[PDB]
């Protein structure tokens, strides 16, 4: 198929390179600490009024 | 826990009040002051915000109420004049961070204007 021809003389021809594919996809993001005060913002002990 | 209120009584017209609101804590520069009345037998009203060094007053407390605030003693005095008989009324004061967290409930002390 790459030679254009259905027969091919002796020799060592290049044809589609090879390629390993990835296995996966694998995320690393380091740790957390500070979060926003979600337990202040809407968990206040009385909202405020309109 | 909860906030310290005083300063209510009874009293005629043409007398002279100062309700105090004290919040415990370490951080009073940055706290806001929200005030209420709530007369017996009626609606419970706004009275006067004091948020950072701003201050105001609804239709029936301008001018004859004064609010203030001690820095040095984390005090709020509110000088109270001419008492209508109409404003009898239990007054709740509030105190929050600029946040609006930190939110402890007063008691209300009894406030009372005789009629004549």
């Amino acid at each position: 198929c790459t030679l254009k021809s259905f027969t091919v003389e002796k020799g060592i021809y290049q044809t589609s390179n090879f390629r390993v594919q990835p296995t996966e996809s694998i995320v690393r993001f380091p740790n957390i600490t500070n979060l926003c005060p979600f337990g202040e913002v809407f968990n206040a002990t009385r909202f405020a009024s309109v | 826990v909860q906030l310290q209120e005083s300063g209510g009584g009874l009293v005629q017209a043409g007398g002279s009040l100062r309700l105090s609101c004290v919040a415990s804590g370490r951080t009073f520069s940055s706290l806001n002051i929200v005030w209420f009345r709530q007369a017996p037998g009626k609606e419970r009203k706004f009275v006067a915000a004091i948020n950072d060094r701003n201050t105001a007053y609804a239709e029936s407390v301008k001018g004859r109420f004064t609010i203030s605030r001690d820095n040095a003693k984390n005090t709020v005095h509110l000088q109270m004049n001419s008492l209508k008989p109409e404003d009898t009324a239990v007054y709740y004061c509030h105190s929050a961070d600029v946040n609006g967290g930190m939110d402890y409930w007063g008691k209300g002390t009894q406030v009372t204007v005789s009629s004549h």
